[PDB]
């Protein structure tokens, strides 16, 4: 017997109230850096660790640019709620 | 033991819902770039071993529907479960191609006592939205 | 330069939505289950690492008891967020 | 590298708002074992060097006081944070020893570009407490 609201892991695009970026040629930043680790990580890593770098190369590596005042110059923070109950490791 | 039980003879299931453009009415700029992210995803988790549906464009009440079309089915030799959902959105609300939706009905068919054969098996949920209208203006 | 709401980590004791459990003689579900994992695993995993055991520790071995039909048989499955961008090892 | 930096002269601080007795108009019952707690705690990350000051009962205009006098201060040569906090509480509330109090304000000081010093290491914060009024009947 467990709680029905476990084992849930969502791994948000952004950190709450914030907005989400997207490139036009190669797309969101949290996907494609997303799908970029578990090109590297997906049998070396746990998860949450691999979700960690990711969150890193989002916060580090990823700046905003626009001719707009308002839409230039901004970053973005991943955000990783998990209830897992145990590790994961695809493999 | 401590680390999840990944050897079931199906990996899992990786239906991803592509949404782009946006009924007018919703008002909802169309998305460029997606398409470039459900590619590299679809291919990504097929690399993983995963069953990868991808639906594209689909109004609220369709992803709703969809979704109790997985929540009801045989997981059973399924190992774990993963909902890739790319389009706009607000705080808890996700988008359709036709109205805002409410996260919650969604992510619920496949509560531990609602969707059985997942039961114990990792829902995984990956969610690609605006969580409402805040800029990181950055630090350092 | 990075984002702000950036690094931080909020372990909640319970999933968003629901009630957090309390002992009167031990005290909390989550907060006893939890210290006690830093007894043991402080020194030999991450961090996500412990709080994922804390996860199963209160979500497996706890139980409520109540002489209420509403308040009596109740379960509880601990948040983990986390928007950290690195790993975390006290020592 | 890949882990943070915990090679400081001093590991951190760790400040536990032990809050239990509500007052009667909050009317909020008081929470007999958050002292079980608070101790089992203070012993706790004792042991992994961190400066804890437990502070008990604070009403509301209290706990973020607190804050802005945590956030102001030079955490220069401290490698992290720690906040424990228990209390009653709702979704995004937690409570006063005399009302209820908005999360966000908060967290807010020890924000990138807020509190400084902290940049670039962890504001690690537990909650303990009710984000509702939802039972788990559990399956299984
Ligand atoms: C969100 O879905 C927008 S939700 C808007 C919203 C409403 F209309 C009504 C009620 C609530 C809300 Cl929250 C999307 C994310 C997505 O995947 O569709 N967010 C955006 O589209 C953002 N804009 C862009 O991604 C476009 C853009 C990119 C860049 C440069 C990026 C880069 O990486 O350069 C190197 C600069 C400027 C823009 O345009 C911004 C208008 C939001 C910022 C709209
Ligand atoms: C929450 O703070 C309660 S918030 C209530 C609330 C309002 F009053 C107004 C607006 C919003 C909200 Cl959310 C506390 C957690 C805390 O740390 O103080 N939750 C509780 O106190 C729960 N009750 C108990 O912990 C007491 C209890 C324990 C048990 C047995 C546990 C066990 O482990 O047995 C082996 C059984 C029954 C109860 O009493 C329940 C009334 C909540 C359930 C109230």
């Amino acid at each position: 017997k467990i709680p029905v609201e476990a084992d849930f892991l969502y791994a948000y695009s952004t950190a709450p109230g914030y907005y989400s970026w997207r490139n036009s040629k190669d797309g969101s930043w949290f996907i494609q850096s997303l799908c970029a680790m578990l090109k590297q990580y997906a049998d070396k890593l746990e998860f949450m660790h691999i979700l960690t770098r990711v969150n890193r190369k989002v916060a580090t590596e990823f700046e905003s640019f626009s001719f707009d005042a308002t839409f230039h110059a901004k970053k973005q923070i991943p955000c990783i709620v998990s209830m897992l109950t145990k590790e994961l490791y695809f493999y | 033991d401590n680390s999840y039980k990944m050897d079931y003879p199906e990996m899992g299931l990786c239906i991803i819902i592509n949404n782009k453009n946006f009924h007018k009415s919703t008002g909802m700029t169309s998305r460029s770039g997606t398409d470039v992210d459900a590619a590299n995803l679809r291919e990504t988790f097929r690399n993983l071993k995963y069953e990868v549906r991808n639906k594209n464009d689909l109004t609220r009440e369709e992803i709703v529907e969809l979704m109790r079309d997985v929540s009801k089915e045989d997981h059973s030799k399924r190992s774990s479960f993963v909902c890739v959902l790319l389009s706009h959105g607000e705080e808890g609300i996700i988008f359709g191609t036709n109205g805002p939706v409410d996260l919650k009905k969604i992510t619920n068919f496949f509560r531990g006592d609602r969707c059985r054969s997942l039961t114990g098996k990792p829902k995984l949920f990956i969610i690609q939205a605006c969580r409402g209208t805040e800029l990181d203006c950055g630090i350092e």
